């Protein structure tokens, strides 16, 4: 477990270069802007237009080489 | 929310009163004072009974004389502070009827 | 908030203030209060060095006797100069000054 | 079923107390009484302290 | 007469709470909860003296009750949980090691 | 530092030392940069230290603890029987704390918890001996008893230990109980809380009688709780238990820094202000109990914890004797005992704590003691006859000046009780002093050396123990002033 | 500073409530007097 | 009415927590007498002290005597004894203790007997009435701050109890660990 | 009080319409479950506390804030206590 | 008299809007999956809780038999009358209360306390193990969450001087405390989709889990029982969302345009606001696991929530911004 | 008892607590306060008030008899 | 500022509510001594409305109920 401490004080050395990145990181892990956007996308298609079928008025495509009843 | 009686007499009422308040206070404040003094020497209400008796005279006279100066702005405001309970910020366009007519 | 500074038992001495300032008392510090200061933070410093060896933490053991030592002293430091400045204690050289 | 108990429980509470108000009552009626014992008990304390001094 | 029934309620909870601990011999949680039961009757008092008395001291002690005996009772779980997983069980035949 | 905390330095040092130990040592104690080291030795240590400083604030800072009289009489009032009264609780807290520094190394016993606990329950009895009120002296005995119960329980796995911890849980938790119920019952029946309050309420009138029945009950009911808290017989019964199921320095630190606190807290709130002869008659008769129940019980004892546990009943006995005559002879012969008791208890769980190297349980394994330790048997013998109040010793300053404010207090019932009980009860420790000198035992049971933290402490008290009859003005002076200055 | 840098990176939100209520006791130790001596 | 209704339900809570054969049912029942004396307080007027007696005793001692009873599962025959022999002498001590609750109301506390009309009202103080949690605050906070930073050291005290009773870290369990290179930066890579 | 009547019919209505909805169908260890609840019982104090202090800051002074920031500290301490000896992980 | 009435003209159409809340989070999660919800049952599925409901009261019933049978009977009832009561309270416009308590936030606070003990008896009356330790898991949830609520209350308890919902309003009447304190309304947000537990934190719903919950051995009537309790809890939450970080009854602007909609209107818009955010995080996010969601109750939002009431002391006590 | 009433103002009788303590702290004999610390103790319980109205009570109820 | 407005206006009401309590108060006090000189004058011994207190001091009657003005 030791080369995994040694493993993690590199990483966080190599994410800490400058006050400007920390500082982005924490305000990003803050604020919640993969939720935000997650949340977004979420929204785009609640309003985007559906593919539901309506089955028994509207029925799905198939092909003349279906295998259906014999 | 009458705030008469039958006879034209002013009915001490409370929304009579919150509505008066501030004419009670500027008019009478000597006689309000006094009473609150007595009160704060000797709490036995029979002690002093005559300066209650002063602020009352005082009340009544000034009630009556606000009905008989303004009528329908007085009788409006006691109205509108009897369907609220007293809440002057529901009632402003009626206190500011009210103020117009009997001046401060 | 009412506060009150007097205290039960009269003081011995004249008074220089009843309520010295914070500020006032710490300007009060003669040599004496400083040596008071000193060999208690110097103390708790050795004890602390002493103390830490045998689980490993040397430098945290003082840094940790440090913090106390600082601050038991400068509470005793400053309990004396109150004492003195409020007439509690003999001050002989600060009443001078005053006068 | 332990509901019906429980309420029979709580009924027999209720009388309990009923019964805790009334002698409450009788105390309150019943106290000029040991007032009076009271009373002539310490004038025999007092008459007979003054009979020793 | 509302004084008297508040009193009589807080000294009867108290009896119960004796009555609790007299009872449950060999039950030690129902002790500890009739200890609580004698907490709560002493809350009840101080609010109901302190309305009565129209003071405030009683509702600063019962606050200050209130947390102790929070405290307390977090206390005493845990030393209930450590007990039954050192001995594997509650029975207080299990608890008289000690004579 | 506004001049108003002048009065609370001690405290305030004392709790915010606390929290940087306890931050230190858990900050240092899960490090894994290091091995996870034992940290019960420096953070002891360094409370040691913190001890010492706040003694030391505590002392040269006499007059500046009257400091904010009217700002701090809600809460405490300070004056020279408090200030003294915590001069001793602190050089006892001190001792303690030295003197279980070896138990620490070599029971692998390594939570500096307990360490903290000592710290923040010294704090609760000094808030407790300044305390002037019925809040803050339930805030502080609470404080403290939730400190003890951790303490008793401190070794989880340990079956005495779990056992000690739950009967004291549940024991303390009934005594808080019932005084709560009687400071209820003085609320309710007086209106009052403050000690001032209740002294002239109740100064005048006697607390027998149809008048101040609720007064009366909570009297006595503070009276059981305070008595809980010094066992006495009528409600002693968790003492020996727990004394000896609790870690050895647990029940040293619990014998010897409670009495002290509780007794001068009973002073404050009996004697100043609910003085009356039914107090004095029922810890004349708690006394009674005491002294006669803790000879019978420790002359049947056969481990050295229970017959410690024991003489300290039968001590507090003594104290309640002194108690009960409630004079100004009364109360200094009170204050003599108490540190004539802590003195001779210090040296007593100082030696069981050197002999707990070996691990001794039994009286019969300090047997033969007088070859393979010899200074030590003389040690533990001197200390057995200072117990038993033989003159040249301490122990006996402290009975005879009980046994004369007896006398002078006209309760020739209670100091012949007392004395026959001191006859009666000298039986164990001569047993003890037979089984160090007198006997041979086939086998032997050889101790290991000492530590100098328990050397020093040990050789200081036996040697004020012993030379104690031959200047006993100081203490004899210091606790007349404080008799004295307990009213004006 | 780079270790207050890793410990603000590997840990956030301490960091931040940290900030917050230094800033809450802030303003009142050194704010408010320099107010109440404006005033 | 309501009040006697009110601590008749009390003491019969009461007496099921005596006399509870389940400890579960002995919680449920204490529950239910803190929801009376919670009832007694609206009564008596001490709302605020009403609402942290069911937020603390109802919430947090209550949860807490349910989740160590129900974990430890308790059995019956391990917890059992027969109450008919103790009856005489937990009679006697009840007794003796409803004899001197007795003394005591026959000296201090006398009981009004039958009022309203002579109710005599100040209006001075109800100009601006200060709530139970109003005054409770302010007086709290202001003039009795030793009697409130105390219990803080009592929670303290508690909690390092807790803790140091109470404590066992798995000696050898993998613990996932978010803060991986993957996690932070996932640097793609291919087999070529 | 007077206000509390409404919620005690509101309790009686809840009851009866829940016993209704019942009857509707008949006519056809772990130690760390302990510490969160002490933890809990802490912070139930720690909120009951607060309650007064946030209604009454308007009249106590900076005097009732640091008495209360005080009061934080001594109970955070234990909080850094509790994350620091491993109490809030699971 | 007029209250049973008002009782139960607050009762009733709170189960409509439980029974139509749970419709609307179908069509919302569907519209959101690229789907449509419930629309065969009646016209676009406004009949689909009526058919659920008939459905649930036709099933047979079944007893467990599990030796507790009052205790598992009454615990979904204890539940269902803590949302009711908790219900009692909340404002819907100037004078539109029951009991305008001077202690609302505290009541509010201890019916959420008391919430715990109907899922804890159903975990525990139940005969199998595993639904009492899904029933103490959520318990402990909620205890946490419930803490950092309670500390969010206090928050807002140092914004405004009084206890009570309306007044709060009324003092909410400016700046909608919203726009001061938007990240502590996000963690009350957050707090509270945690304490119904709901959207992420989802412990018992996640049945095909292992985890699986404490509804497990409920029949039909337990079951709709616990759900409608954990409906309307999530509907009480959403109010106090908006009576306390949004005004309650109170227009945008005080615009004389604005002030023609009556307030209730705009209390309803503002739940039908926070409801539409339940669902959308329900659908757009994972869920936490246990141990997860602990630690970050415990580590993450209890001494944020501390800070936070620290800062908005240490703001109001500073400035003369005080009530 | 301290002057901090129920409702945030006066006590009910912290003024006669408080003239009880001026008596005794300016009083020769502590039995000259006798009349004070009754006034005290009378209004914290109202024992002499509802004795005296139920023996008033007691004498109307056996006139009805 | 507007809370401030409302108990002003409360403040300058509140003399001539207090003197309208203040003679009810006075009226049914008269009925009950009067009440209680015609129940009570057969025995010897006794005073009209005597007060058990001391040193003046009136104080209002003592309701025998908690609380009775929040009610
Ligand atoms: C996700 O899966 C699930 C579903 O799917 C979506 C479900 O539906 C359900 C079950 C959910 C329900 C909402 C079923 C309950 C159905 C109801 C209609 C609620 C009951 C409501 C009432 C009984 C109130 C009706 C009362 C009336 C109409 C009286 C009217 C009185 C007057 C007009 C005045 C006097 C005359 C569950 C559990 C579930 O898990
Ligand atoms: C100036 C006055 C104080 C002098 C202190 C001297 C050192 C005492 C501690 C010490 O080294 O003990 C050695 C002993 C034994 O250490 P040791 O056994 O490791 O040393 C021998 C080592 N070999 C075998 C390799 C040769 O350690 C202890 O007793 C434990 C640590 C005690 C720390 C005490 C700190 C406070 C001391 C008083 C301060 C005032
Ligand atoms: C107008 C007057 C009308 C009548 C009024 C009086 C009615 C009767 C009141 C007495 C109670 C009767 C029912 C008892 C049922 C007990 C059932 C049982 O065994 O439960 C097991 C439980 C133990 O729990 P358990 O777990 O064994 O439960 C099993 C329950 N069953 C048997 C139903 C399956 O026992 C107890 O809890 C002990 C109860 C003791 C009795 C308490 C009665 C209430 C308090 C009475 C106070 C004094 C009243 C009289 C005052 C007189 C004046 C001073
Ligand atoms: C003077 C004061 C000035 C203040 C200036 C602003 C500072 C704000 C700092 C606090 C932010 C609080 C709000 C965010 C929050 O609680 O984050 C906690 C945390 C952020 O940290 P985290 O817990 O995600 O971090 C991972 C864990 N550690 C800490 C170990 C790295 O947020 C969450 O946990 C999110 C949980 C899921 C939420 C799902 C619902 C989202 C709804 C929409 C949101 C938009």
């Amino acid at each position: 477990t030791k080369l995994e401490d040694e493993q993690r004080e590199q990483l966080a050395k190599e994410i800490s270069k400058d006050w400007s990145s920390v500082f982005e990181r924490s305000i990003n892990t803050l604020f919640l802007t993969e939720m935000v956007r997650g949340l977004m996308l979420t929204l785009k298609y609640f309003f985007e237009t559906k593919v539901t079928i309506n089955y028994p008025f509207e029925k799905g495509p198939l092909s003349p080489r279906f295998r259906g009843e014999h | 929310a009458s705030a008469v009686d039958a006879s034209g007499n002013p009915i001490p009422s409370s929304s009579v009163l919150m509505a008066s308040s501030k004419h009670i206070g500027i008019r009478c404040h000597s006689e309000n004072l006094d009473f609150l003094k007595c009160k704060k020497k000797d709490p036995n209400p029979e002690k002093c009974l005559d300066k209650g008796r002063d602020v009352t005279r005082c009340v009544l006279g000034l009630l009556k004389d606000l009905h008989q100066k303004c009528t329908k702005e007085m009788d409006d405001y006691v109205g509108c502070m009897y369907y609220h309970t007293n809440e002057f910020d529901l009632c402003r366009k009626e206190q500011q009827a009210f103020e117009k007519k009997c001046s401060l | 908030m009412n506060t009150d500074i007097t205290a039960s038992t009269k003081p011995e001495y004249p008074v220089v203030d009843r309520n010295p300032p914070f500020t006032k008392v710490v300007g009060n510090f003669s040599t004496l209060d400083y040596l008071r200061f000193v060999t208690i933070t110097g103390v708790s410093v050795t004890v602390g060095y002493l103390s830490g060896i045998k689980p490993g933490i040397r430098g945290p053991s003082m840094v940790t006797g440090g913090l106390i030592g600082v601050m038991g002293g400068f509470m005793y430091a400053y309990q004396n100069s109150a004492g003195r400045l409020m007439g509690f204690f003999p001050n002989d050289d600060e009443v001078a000054r005053h006068n | 079923v332990r509901v019906a108990s429980y309420f029979a429980m709580t009924l027999g509470a209720f009388v309990f107390w009923q019964s805790m108000d009334k002698v409450h009552v009788w105390i309150a009626l019943h106290q000029d009484e040991k007032q009076e014992r009271l009373e002539k008990e310490a004038e025999i304390r007092r008459v007979r302290e003054e009979l020793l001094k | 007469m509302d004084l008297i029934k508040y009193f009589t309620f807080s000294m009867i909870i108290f009896i119960l709470g004796i009555w609790g601990i007299l009872l449950n011999r060999r039950n030690i949680l129902i002790m500890l909860m009739s200890i609580e039961l004698m907490l709560l009757a002493v809350n009840s008092n101080f609010l109901v003296f302190s309305v009565s008395l129209d003071d405030m001291m009683g509702q600063l002690f019962a606050l200050l009750v209130l947390t102790v005996a929070a405290a307390e009772s977090a206390i005493g779980l845990a030393i209930f949980v450590i007990t039954f997983r050192v001995r594997g069980t509650i029975a207080v035949e299990f608890i008289n090691s000690i004579q | 530092m506004f001049n108003l905390f002048l009065a609370v330095y001690p405290e305030i040092f004392i709790i915010n030392a606390t929290f940087i130990l306890l931050i230190h040592g858990v900050v240092f104690s899960t490090s894994k940069k290091y091995d996870y080291p034992p940290l019960v030795s420096n953070v002891g240590w360094l409370g040691l230290l913190s001890v010492l400083i706040t003694l030391l604030l505590l002392a040269a800072g006499a007059p500046l603890l009257t400091i904010a009289h009217l700002f701090r009489n809600n809460f405490f009032r300070r004056d020279n029987f408090t200030y003294f009264c915590q001069i001793l609780l602190l050089l006892s807290t001190a001792g303690t704390i030295s003197m279980c520094f070896d138990f620490f190394e070599q029971e692998r016993f390594d939570a500096f918890e307990f360490i903290v606990l000592i710290l923040l329950s010294t704090c609760s009895m000094l808030f407790m001996i300044s305390a002037y009120d019925l809040i803050a002296m339930y805030l502080a005995i609470e404080l403290q008893s939730l400190c003890f119960y951790v303490m008793a329980a401190s070794k989880r796995k340990s079956e005495f230990s779990t056992e000690a911890g739950l009967k004291y849980l549940i024991l303390g938790a009934f005594s808080s109980g019932i005084l709560l119920f009687g400071c209820s019952m003085i609320y309710g029946s007086t209106g009052a809380t403050h000690f001032d309050q209740l002294a002239k309420i109740l100064t005048g009138y006697e607390l027998a009688g149809a008048r101040s029945s609720g007064i009366f009950m909570g009297i006595l009911f503070i009276a059981v709780g305070s008595l809980f808290k010094i066992t006495a017989v009528p409600f002693h019964m968790w003492a020996p238990d727990i004394y000896e199921g609790s870690p050895t320095p647990v029940t040293a630190f619990l014998s010897i820094a409670p009495k002290i606190s509780i007794f001068a807290n009973i002073l404050r709130v009996f004697i100043y202000g609910s003085y009356g002869a039914t107090l004095q008659q029922i810890f004349c008769f708690c006394s009674i109990a005491s002294m006669i129940l803790g000879a019978l019980a420790a002359m049947a004892q056969t481990k050295v914890k229970r017959l410690l546990a024991y003489s300290s009943i039968g001590h507090v006995g003594y104290i309640c004797i002194g108690f009960s005559c409630g004079t100004i002879e009364g109360i200094q012969s009170l204050l003599i005992g108490i540190f004539i008791y802590a003195l001779m208890t210090i040296d007593a769980f100082a030696i069981v704590l050197a002999l707990r190297q070996t691990r001794v349980k039994y009286i019969a394994d300090l047997g033969a003691l007088a070859k393979t330790n010899p200074i030590l048997a003389i040690t533990f013998s001197i200390t057995m006859f200072s117990y038993v109040g033989i003159p040249p010793l301490a122990g006996f300053c402290s009975k005879f000046y009980l046994f004369f404010a007896a006398l002078g207090c006209g309760a020739y019932f209670l100091a012949s009780v007392g004395v026959v009980t001191s006859v009666i009860g000298c039986f164990y420790y001569i047993r003890l002093v037979k089984r160090m000198f007198f006997d041979t035992p086939r086998t032997w049971i050889l101790y290991e050396p000492m530590d100098r933290d328990k050397s020093l402490l040990l050789a200081m008290t036996s040697s004020f123990i012993t030379l104690f009859f031959l200047y006993p003005s100081p203490l004899f002076s210091v606790t007349h002033q404080m008799a004295l200055s307990l009213y004006l | 500073m780079e270790k207050l840098k890793m410990f603000v990176v590997q840990e956030p939100v301490v960091a931040a409530s940290c900030l917050i209520a230094g800033f809450g006791l802030f303003l009142p130790a050194v704010v408010r007097p320099i107010l109440d001596s404006y005033q | 009415m309501i009040l006697s209704v009110l601590f008749s339900l009390a003491l019969v809570s009461g007496l099921m927590v005596v006399r509870a054969k389940n400890p579960v049912h002995s919680v449920l029942f204490f529950i239910l007498v803190f929801c009376d004396t919670s009832g007694l307080l609206l009564l008596l007027g001490l709302d605020f002290f009403a609402m942290i007696f069911l937020v603390v005793y109802i919430g947090a001692i209550a949860v807490l005597f349910l989740f160590v009873v129900m974990m430890f599962h308790i059995q019956i025959a391990e917890i059992h004894e027969e109450v008919l022999r103790y009856l005489p002498v937990s009679g006697i001590i009840g007794l003796i203790l409803w004899w001197e609750m007795f003394f005591i109301l026959d000296n201090e506390t006398i009981p009004l007997l039958p009022t309203t009309s002579l109710i005599y009202t100040v209006y001075a103080g109800k100009v601006r009435s200060w709530t139970n949690l109003e005054t409770l605050g302010n007086l709290l906070y202001t003039y009795y701050f030793v009697w409130f930073l105390v219990p803080s050291l009592i929670l303290l005290v508690a909690m390092i109890g807790a803790i140091v009773l109470t404590m066992h870290r798995t000696t050898k369990v993998k613990r996932q660990d978010v803060f991986r290179r993957n996690a932070i930066d996932f640097r793609r890579t291919i087999m070529r | 009080m007077l206000e509390f009547a409404p919620i005690c019919i509101y309790l009686v209505i809840s009851l009866l319409v829940s016993l209704i909805l019942l009857g509707l169908p008949f006519l056809f260890f772990d130690i760390r479950f302990y510490l969160v609840s002490i933890l809990f019982i802490i912070f139930d104090l720690e909120v009951t506390f607060f309650f007064p202090w946030a209604v009454s800051l308007n009249k106590i002074d900076l005097f009732g804030f640091w008495s209360m920031m005080a009061f934080l500290l001594i109970l955070t301490i234990g909080f850094l206590y509790e994350w620091k000896r491993g109490a809030l992980d699971w | 008299i007029a209250v049973p009435a008002e009782i139960l003209g607050i009762i009733l159409p709170l189960l409509l809007g439980v029974a139509f809340l749970v419709l609307a989070e179908r069509k919302v999660m569907a519209f959101v999956q690229r789907r449509k919800g419930p629309d065969v049952v009646g016209s676009f599925g406004l009949l689909q809780p009526l058919a659920d409901g008939l459905k649930l009261i036709l099933k047979e019933p079944i007893s467990p038999s599990s030796a507790n049978f009052f205790l598992f009977r009454m615990a979904p009832v204890a539940t269902f009358m803590l949302s009711l009561v908790a219900w009692a309270v909340v404002p819907f416009d100037y004078g539109m209360v029951l009991s305008d308590s001077n202690i609302g936030l505290l009541y509010l606070f201890a019916i959420s306390s008391l919430g715990v003990y109907g899922i804890i008896t159903a975990g525990w009356s139940s005969n199998s193990k595993y639904a009492f330790l899904g029933a103490l898991r959520s318990a402990a949830q909620m205890v946490s969450y419930e803490v950092s609520i309670g500390l969010i209350l206090i928050t807002v308890l140092i914004c405004v001087g009084s206890c009570n919902l309306s007044e709060i309003v009324m003092a909410q009447k400016q700046i909608w405390f919203g726009i001061p304190l938007f990240p502590v309304l996000v963690m009350f947000f957050i707090s509270c989709l945690a304490e119904t537990n709901r959207a992420p934190f989802d412990l018992p719903e996640a049945e095909a889990e292992s985890v699986a919950g404490y509804n497990v051995e409920y029949s039909s009537m337990g079951f709709a029982l616990f759900f409608l309790g954990e409906y309307a809890n999530m509907i009480l939450m959403s109010g106090l969302c908006t009576s306390l970080s949004l005004g309650g009854w109170l227009p945008i602007l005080d615009l004389p345009i604005f002030k023609r909609i009556p307030g209730s209107i705009w209390f309803s818009i503002k739940v039908i606001l926070f409801l539409f955010l339940y669902i959308w995080v329900r659908a757009a996010f994972p869920r936490y696991r246990y141990d997860q969601l602990m630690g970050l109750g415990w580590k993450v939002f209890l001494p944020l929530s501390l800070a936070w009431v620290v800062a908005v002391s240490g703001v109001s006590v500073t400035f003369p911004w005080l009530p | 008892a301290s002057g901090w009433g129920i409702t945030g103002n006066k006590g009910r009788c912290y003024d006669f607590w408080m003239d009880f303590s001026e008596c005794m702290s300016r009083c020769r004999e502590p039995k000259d306060c006798g009349l004070l610390r009754e006034d005290y103790l009378e209004c914290l319980h109202h024992s002499k008030e509802f004795q005296r109205r139920n023996r008033i009570y007691k004498e109307e109820q056996r006139k009805i008899r | 500022a507007l809370k401030e407005e409302k108990y002003a206006a409360r403040r300058s009401i509140l003399p001539v509510l207090q003197a309208e309590e203040d003679e009810r108060f006075v009226r049914e006090w008269h009925k009950y001594l009067a009440y209680e000189a015609e129940v009570m004058k057969d025995v010897p011994g006794w005073k009209v409305g005597e007060s058990v207190y001391n040193s003046g001091r009136w104080v209002p009657p003592a309701s025998g109920e908690l609380r009775p003005d929040i009610w």
